[PDB]
RNA sequence: CGUGAGGGAAAGGUGAAAAGAACCCCGGGAGGGGAGUGAAAUAGAGCCUGAAACCGUGGGCUUACAAGCAGUCACGGCCCC
RNA sequence: GAAUGCCGGCAUGAGUAACGAUAAAGAGGGUGAGAAUCCCUCUCGCCGUAAGCCCAAGGGUUCCUACGCAAUGGUCGUCAG
RNA sequence: CGAUGUCGGCUCGUCGCAUCCUGGGGCUGAAGAAGGUCCCAAGGGUUGGGCUGUUCGCCCAUUAAAGCGGCACGCGAGCUGGGUUCAGAACGUCGUGAGACAGUUCGGUCUCUAUCCGCCACGGGCGCAGGAGGCUUGAGGGGGGCUCUUCCUAGUACGAGAGGACCGGAAGGGACGCACCUCUGGUUUCCCAGCUGUCCCUCCAGGGGCAUAAGCUGGGUAGCCAUGUGCGGAAGGGAUAACCGCUGAAAGCAUCUAAGCGGGAAGCCCGCCCCAAGAUGAGGCCUCCCACGGCAGCCGGUAAGGACCCGGGAAGACCACCCGGUGGAUGGGCCGGGGGUGUAAGCGCCGCGAGGCGUUGAGCCGACCGGUCCCAAUCGUCCGAGGUCU
């Protein structure tokens, strides 16, 4: 089990035997270990890991202290990858090979107040032969006085996206060291700009 | 209600 | 439709309970560097027409 | 959603908020500076860059150009023979927009100046 | 991107002109077909005395499509109409000539006899 | 960091600068590698570019053609290495950049409305005179 | 109110006497603060008395793990006499 | 203390719906205690077999001018039927 | 009965299991394949169409299957209004008649504003004994849970023949779900062009308004998107159901059981994805500030820090969240590129002219990828610990 913290870059096809191939492309490392979780200490297993420097006058004075444990430089982002105990004090995008299949986690487009036609892909009322202004509404929401009212985790409008999304067994297409780029065969969770976390996969 |  | 209406009359513990977040706040201000004057910050001062160093406005 | 779209609508239909610009347009390179709401300065600070900018370049095609948006040959001559020459050497920022401290009385809108810069 | 109600034009010598799909032979319910799938469908015009007339309800596979298929080398192909050559329940064709280019998509569905018979494979 | 960069430095090993300029309008043939059934040869398809929808290493491109009464149109990434070579049949003349009424036009419509582009014809003939 | 026949309200009280508040003050005014009148001005004209619903300001006690026809019985804590 | 009682007063819903044709507005200069809303100028848009003009019914001073802004005006008001 | 809206449909689910399919079994008048009957099993699945207001039912084409019932014959302050169920009209029938008919026929007013509970989302407050900025554990919840075809094993076992496997192993589909925009395909309210009628600038040329809230037409970036793309259902471990056992008495034999031990389901637990310490049982780690001044308390000045304001944001109804604020690339402008459009104006030449040609892939040009302090994030303010008792 190992793991990066990414940067997602964008999109595009690369031909690998005759055949188109969709990737998004992901700036991984460098990540500096910045603490280790022991059991002794703890209780778990993790990396800590830092992420994309940031302007040291920027970074008061308790997250200095925290950097200063560690001898490393200020980092915009800190996130944990649980059960690696890398050897090196640092990962980059070589601890993934081309053929391998990593799962991504992102935060995925935020639709804001979703209608529950785009929300929970519900059918809506017809559009003519009389519907009155129910075009795009849920329906019933329930039964009568048994059991006078609704169920819990009922499917509604609410807010939408923006949420963590994590995609598995995205295999893994090329690696680029001189650039910090990973190359991923198809979708990744969040726009671009978007952080992203690439995990060694969990499907066997 | 038309209850005939 | 049909026409919902008011079951009961709120009592006045909760019509003043719902205003519990009625209160305005007030109004953010910084003094101005050329007369000292109590103004918004980031708008040219309405006392001496001073913002950012230099006259910009008659007052 | 909105993810990405620039640009403020200020409710008004196509034709009437491109008539809102021009008349802004004309009224500040005629005054100098005058004064609106916030949101209506902010969105007047590109569309008259854009017009001083083609003054700047003076060809024939230029003043075609804005005639399209100010119509009075009068006022685009003052921007081409005065205006103009005063931005020579500046690269972009020919206006700038500051607040003001006081809402209008009638329904609270926020003000703000907008004028050419020296 | 046929589905029942979509008429087909008849690329063979069957005697059939237009076909109207009314099943997509492809599972419990695949909402469309394309290249290379089997519809059953009813015959709504004819020429006389060919072998299928108006009414029958019969077996064809779809060779032309106007929705553009799309492929693996990152190209894709269109055609101006939707067309399917009539079979029986071995897949063979049960006219004798196949008229117009029929997608390459057919050669791996195995309607090879039709494929050679063709007079142009896209 | 630059994203767009990026991107382009990932393509950078799969452009092509081999294949000749063209234009919607222009008749062209496409010498394309093919895989049937066993073996690969290569099958020409030649008719008229309708479109050209540019995005730099994903530009791609449209062919319409008629074959044995049916139209057919093919579409074509520009930088595909399964594409052999690209030959220029004739240049024709456009007056806008996507030629979709041509679908709905007779052949004589066509031939009225896509004159042969002499400007450029006199351009490859021009050159090729190297020595 | 009704075309019309016709229907058909609400609304009383300063003080013994106007002595009905000159003049100054903030205020565009309204209104108020002083000064003055009066035995009395929360009798000041939106005027005798001035109940209740209803609204507000100040203080005592109390309330953010808790289940209620809202009370009652008991004990304890705090405040007041 | 109850009659969906009668007359009157005041609550709740609530700072909530709404503020009456989607023909549309912007700026400058005046006036004034106070101006998106009154007056003046320039720009913009809407009607034009009318959303312009003249009669007749009906209405009955609403006409013109000066001075006004408590109420009337669905906001404001220095304007006004 | 001072009103509990009444059939069917649509939408939206949820439950029962007497199970329609898929999983596991025993018996068989089970050779194989395929069935019949019964047992276990509710996780998931259970299609599209013709007719009728229909429920139901028949029919067409499929399918692994086209299950049956409950929830006020689930659901009209969610929709419909075909039927039923007023007033009009007519037919058959009945009545002398006025009229009558779960008989038929054509038509027929279904009510903008949610107070409390409940539900979907989002904040404010206080709490978690000092106060802070980070990073986390996962009690406990939620999501998911489908399935077919072909091939190899092997034309083998089995069977006269027809036909035709178990076990094991590959490939490829359907429907569903989450995310995404490189491709395919939409939109793209002013990004470019072309066209008409009219009025106007300024007469030609060149343009502007209006013809919709784009006048019309041909195109179209980014974004938002499905028809497009990637990925998911598992694997595996554990305990079981029906069922099958090992050993084994009571009962010298027998017995899966009384002592003990195995095997065994798409189901149960965990494993996967997501929420989560208001988990008041309020958890843990790293790091920062600290004993300040006046009669578990008190009021002021500070600390580490936070808020206020402002420039913004694929974040968003407001709020929240995230980034930046001159030691700055946060928005606007400008420049370079991408991208759209498809060769501007003007001049020169050819033509009587409409036009044509060259200059020229020009000119214009939203959002995309970057650069550049030209313009604007000026100047500041206000909160904010001295840590209770054994
Ligand atoms: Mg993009
Ligand atoms: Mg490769
Ligand atoms: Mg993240
Ligand atoms: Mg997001
Ligand atoms: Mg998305
Ligand atoms: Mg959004
Ligand atoms: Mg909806
Ligand atoms: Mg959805
Ligand atoms: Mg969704
Ligand atoms: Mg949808
Ligand atoms: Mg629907
Ligand atoms: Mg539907
Ligand atoms: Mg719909
Ligand atoms: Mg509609
Ligand atoms: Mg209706
Ligand atoms: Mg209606
Ligand atoms: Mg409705
Ligand atoms: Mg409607
Ligand atoms: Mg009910
Ligand atoms: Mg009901
Ligand atoms: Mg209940
Ligand atoms: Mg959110
Ligand atoms: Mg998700
Ligand atoms: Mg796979
Ligand atoms: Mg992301
Ligand atoms: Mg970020
Ligand atoms: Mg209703
Ligand atoms: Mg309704
Ligand atoms: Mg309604
Ligand atoms: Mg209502
Ligand atoms: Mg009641
Ligand atoms: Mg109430
Ligand atoms: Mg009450
Ligand atoms: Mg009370
Ligand atoms: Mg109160
Ligand atoms: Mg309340
Ligand atoms: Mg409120
Ligand atoms: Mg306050
Ligand atoms: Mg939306
Ligand atoms: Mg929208
Ligand atoms: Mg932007
Ligand atoms: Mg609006
Ligand atoms: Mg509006
Ligand atoms: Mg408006
Ligand atoms: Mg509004
Ligand atoms: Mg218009
Ligand atoms: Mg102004
Ligand atoms: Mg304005
Ligand atoms: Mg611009
Ligand atoms: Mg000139
Ligand atoms: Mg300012
Ligand atoms: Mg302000
Ligand atoms: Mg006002
Ligand atoms: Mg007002
Ligand atoms: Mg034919
Ligand atoms: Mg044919
Ligand atoms: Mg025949
Ligand atoms: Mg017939
Ligand atoms: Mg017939
Ligand atoms: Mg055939
Ligand atoms: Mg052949
Ligand atoms: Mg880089
Ligand atoms: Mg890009
Ligand atoms: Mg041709
Ligand atoms: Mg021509
Ligand atoms: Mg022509
Ligand atoms: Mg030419
Ligand atoms: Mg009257
Ligand atoms: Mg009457
Ligand atoms: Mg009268
Ligand atoms: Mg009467
Ligand atoms: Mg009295
Ligand atoms: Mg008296
Ligand atoms: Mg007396
Ligand atoms: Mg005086
Ligand atoms: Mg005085
Ligand atoms: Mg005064
Ligand atoms: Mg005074
Ligand atoms: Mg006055
Ligand atoms: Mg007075
Ligand atoms: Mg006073
Ligand atoms: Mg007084
Ligand atoms: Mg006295
Ligand atoms: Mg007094
Ligand atoms: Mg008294
Ligand atoms: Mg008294
Ligand atoms: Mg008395
Ligand atoms: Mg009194
Ligand atoms: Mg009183
Ligand atoms: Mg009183
Ligand atoms: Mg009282
Ligand atoms: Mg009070
Ligand atoms: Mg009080
Ligand atoms: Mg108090
Ligand atoms: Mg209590
Ligand atoms: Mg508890
Ligand atoms: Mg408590
Ligand atoms: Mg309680
Ligand atoms: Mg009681
Ligand atoms: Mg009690
Ligand atoms: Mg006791
Ligand atoms: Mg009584
Ligand atoms: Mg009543
Ligand atoms: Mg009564
Ligand atoms: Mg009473
Ligand atoms: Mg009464
Ligand atoms: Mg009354
Ligand atoms: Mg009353
Ligand atoms: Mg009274
Ligand atoms: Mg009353
Ligand atoms: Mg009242
Ligand atoms: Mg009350
Ligand atoms: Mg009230
Ligand atoms: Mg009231
Ligand atoms: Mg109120
Ligand atoms: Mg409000
Ligand atoms: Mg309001
Ligand atoms: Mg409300
Ligand atoms: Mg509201
Ligand atoms: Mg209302
Ligand atoms: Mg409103
Ligand atoms: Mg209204
Ligand atoms: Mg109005
Ligand atoms: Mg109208
Ligand atoms: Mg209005
Ligand atoms: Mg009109
Ligand atoms: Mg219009
Ligand atoms: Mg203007
Ligand atoms: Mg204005
Ligand atoms: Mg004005
Ligand atoms: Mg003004
Ligand atoms: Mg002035
Ligand atoms: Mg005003
Ligand atoms: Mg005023
Ligand atoms: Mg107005
Ligand atoms: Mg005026
Ligand atoms: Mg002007
Ligand atoms: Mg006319
Ligand atoms: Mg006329
Ligand atoms: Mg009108
Ligand atoms: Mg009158
Ligand atoms: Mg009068
Ligand atoms: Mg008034
Ligand atoms: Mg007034
Ligand atoms: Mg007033
Ligand atoms: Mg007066
Ligand atoms: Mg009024
Ligand atoms: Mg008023
Ligand atoms: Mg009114
Ligand atoms: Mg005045
Ligand atoms: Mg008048
Ligand atoms: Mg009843
Ligand atoms: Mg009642
Ligand atoms: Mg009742
Ligand atoms: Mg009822
Ligand atoms: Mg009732
Ligand atoms: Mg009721
Ligand atoms: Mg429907
Ligand atoms: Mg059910
Ligand atoms: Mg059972
Ligand atoms: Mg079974
Ligand atoms: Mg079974
Ligand atoms: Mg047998
Ligand atoms: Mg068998
Ligand atoms: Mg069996
Ligand atoms: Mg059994
Ligand atoms: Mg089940
Ligand atoms: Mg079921
Ligand atoms: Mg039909
Ligand atoms: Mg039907
Ligand atoms: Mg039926
Ligand atoms: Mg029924
Ligand atoms: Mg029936
Ligand atoms: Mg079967
Ligand atoms: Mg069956
Ligand atoms: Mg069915
Ligand atoms: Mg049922
Ligand atoms: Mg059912
Ligand atoms: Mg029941
Ligand atoms: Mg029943
Ligand atoms: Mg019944
Ligand atoms: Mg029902
Ligand atoms: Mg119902
Ligand atoms: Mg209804
Ligand atoms: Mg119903
Ligand atoms: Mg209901
Ligand atoms: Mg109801
Ligand atoms: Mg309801
Ligand atoms: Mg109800
Ligand atoms: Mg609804
Ligand atoms: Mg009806
Ligand atoms: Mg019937
Ligand atoms: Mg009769
Ligand atoms: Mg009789
Ligand atoms: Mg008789
Ligand atoms: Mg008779
Ligand atoms: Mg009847
Ligand atoms: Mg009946
Ligand atoms: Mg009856
Ligand atoms: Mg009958
Ligand atoms: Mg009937
Ligand atoms: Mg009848
Ligand atoms: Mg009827
Ligand atoms: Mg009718
Ligand atoms: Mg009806
Ligand atoms: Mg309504
Ligand atoms: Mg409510
Ligand atoms: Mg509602
Ligand atoms: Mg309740
Ligand atoms: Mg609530
Ligand atoms: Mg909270
Ligand atoms: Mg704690
Ligand atoms: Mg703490
Ligand atoms: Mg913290
Ligand atoms: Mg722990
Ligand atoms: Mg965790
Ligand atoms: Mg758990
Ligand atoms: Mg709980
Ligand atoms: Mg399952
Ligand atoms: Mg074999
Ligand atoms: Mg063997
Ligand atoms: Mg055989
Ligand atoms: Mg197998
Ligand atoms: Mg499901
Ligand atoms: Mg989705
Ligand atoms: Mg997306
Ligand atoms: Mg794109
Ligand atoms: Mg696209
Ligand atoms: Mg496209
Ligand atoms: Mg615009
Ligand atoms: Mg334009
Ligand atoms: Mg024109
Ligand atoms: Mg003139
Ligand atoms: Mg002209
Ligand atoms: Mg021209
Ligand atoms: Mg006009
Ligand atoms: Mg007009
Ligand atoms: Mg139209
Ligand atoms: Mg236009
Ligand atoms: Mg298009
Ligand atoms: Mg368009
Ligand atoms: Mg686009
Ligand atoms: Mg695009
Ligand atoms: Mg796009
Ligand atoms: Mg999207
Ligand atoms: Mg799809
Ligand atoms: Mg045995
Ligand atoms: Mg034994
Ligand atoms: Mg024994
Ligand atoms: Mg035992
Ligand atoms: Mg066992
Ligand atoms: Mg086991
Ligand atoms: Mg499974
Ligand atoms: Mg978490
Ligand atoms: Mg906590
Ligand atoms: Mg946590
Ligand atoms: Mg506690
Ligand atoms: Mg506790
Ligand atoms: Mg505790
Ligand atoms: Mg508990
Ligand atoms: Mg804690
Ligand atoms: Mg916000
Ligand atoms: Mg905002
Ligand atoms: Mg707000
Ligand atoms: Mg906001
Ligand atoms: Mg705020
Ligand atoms: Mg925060
Ligand atoms: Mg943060
Ligand atoms: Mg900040
Ligand atoms: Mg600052
Ligand atoms: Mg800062
Ligand atoms: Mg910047
Ligand atoms: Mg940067
Ligand atoms: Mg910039
Ligand atoms: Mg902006
Ligand atoms: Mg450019
Ligand atoms: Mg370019
Ligand atoms: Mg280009
Ligand atoms: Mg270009
Ligand atoms: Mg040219
Ligand atoms: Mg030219
Ligand atoms: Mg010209
Ligand atoms: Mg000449
Ligand atoms: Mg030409
Ligand atoms: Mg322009
Ligand atoms: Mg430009
Ligand atoms: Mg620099
Ligand atoms: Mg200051
Ligand atoms: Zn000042």
């Amino acid at each position: 089990m190992k793991g990066i913290l990414g940067v997602k870059v964008g999109m595009t096809r690369i031909f690998r035997d005759d055949r188109a191939v969709p990737v998004t492309v992901i700036l991984a490392g460098p990540c500096p270990v910045v603490q280790r979780r022991t059991p002794e200490k703890d209780g778990y297993t993790a990396v800590q890991l830092g992420f994309l420097p940031q302007n040291p006058k920027r970074v008061n004075r308790p997250l200095k202290g925290h950097f200063a444990k560690a001898g490393v430089e200020p980092v915009r982002i800190l996130r944990e990858i649980r059960d690696f105990n890398p050897e090196g004090d640092t990962v980059t995008v070589e601890i993934f090979k081309p053929g391998e299949r990593v799962d991504v986690t992102g935060t995925s487009k935020g639709r804001g107040f979703a209608g529950v036609m785009k929300r929970w892909n519900f059918a809506g009322g017809p559009d003519s032969h009389g519907a009155h202004k129910i075009h795009r509404h849920p329906g019933s929401i329930g039964n009568r006085k048994t059991p006078g009212r609704v169920y819990k985790g009922k499917k509604m409008a609410g807010h939408y996206g923006a949420e963590r999304v994590t995609v598995m067994n995205l295999e893994v297409v090329d690696v680029i060291p001189e650039e910090n780029l990973l190359l991923v065969k198809g979708a990744v969770p969040g726009p671009n700009g978007g952080l992203v976390i690439v995990r060694e996969t969990k499907k066997a | 209600s038309e209850a005939c | 439709a049909k026409h919902p209406v008011p079951k009961k009359k709120t009592s006045k513990a909760r019509r003043d309970a719902r205003r519990s977040h009625h209160a305005l706040t007030p109004p953010t201000l910084v003094p101005c560097p050329e007369c000292k004057a109590m103004k918004p910050p980031h708008t040219v001062c309405p006392e001496c027409g001073y913002y950012a160093g230099r006259k910009v406005l008659e007052v | 959603m909105r993810h990405l779209k620039s640009g403020r609508k200020l409710n008004r239909h196509s034709s009437h908020r491109l008539a809102l610009y021009r008349n802004q347009a004309k009224s500040l390179l005629t005054h100098g500076r005058i004064t609106t709401t916030v949101p209506k300065a902010k969105e007047l600070r590109g569309f008259v860059d854009h017009l001083i900018h083609l003054a700047k370049r003076g060809d024939l095609h230029a003043r075609r150009l804005v005639l399209r948006d100010l119509q009075d040959v009068k006022l685009v001559r003052k921007l081409f023979d005065e205006i103009a020459p005063r931005y020579r050497d500046r690269q972009g920022g020919y206006t700038r927009v500051l607040k003001l401290a006081e809402r209008r009385r009638g329904d609270g809108a926020p003000l703000a100046l907008v004028e050419l810069v020296e | 991107m046929i589905q029942p109600q979509t008429y087909l034009e008849v690329a063979d010598n069957t005697g059939a002109r237009k076909i109207m799909c009314i099943r997509v032979l492809k599972g419990s319910n695949a909402k469309y077909a394309t290249v290379g799938d089997v519809i059953v469908a009813s015959v709504k015009e004819a020429i006389p005395r060919g072998a299928v007339k108006e009414g029958d309800v019969v077996k064809a596979v779809v060779v032309r499509t106007k929705k553009e298929i799309k492929r693996p080398d990152g190209s894709a192909i269109r055609f101006d109409d939707n067309a399917a050559v009539i079979i029986n329940n071995q897949l063979e064709p049960r006219g004798t000539r196949v008229f117009g280019p029929v997608a390459r998509e057919l050669r791996e569905k195995g309607f090879m006899k039709i494929v050679s018979l063709a007079p142009e494979v896209l | 960091m630059n994203r767009g960069a990026l991107i382009k430095l990932v393509e950078s090993r799969y452009v092509r600068t081999d294949l000749p300029e063209f234009r919607p309008g222009d008749t062209v043939r496409v010498s394309y590698k093919v895989k049937e059934g066993n073996r690969t040869r290569i099958q020409d398809f030649e008719g008229i570019v309708i479109r050209i929808r540019r995005n730099g290493f994903n530009t791609t491109f449209t062919v319409r053609k008629v074959s044995y009464g049916v139209g057919v149109e093919r579409i074509f990434p520009l930088h595909s290495p399964l594409i052999q070579k690209i030959d220029i049949v004739q240049r024709g003349r456009a007056r806008r950049a996507k030629l979709y009424f041509i679908r709905n036009l007779s052949d004589r419509e066509i031939r009225r409305k896509l004159r042969a582009d002499r400007k450029r014809i006199d351009q490859d003939r021009a050159a090729e005179r190297a020595a």
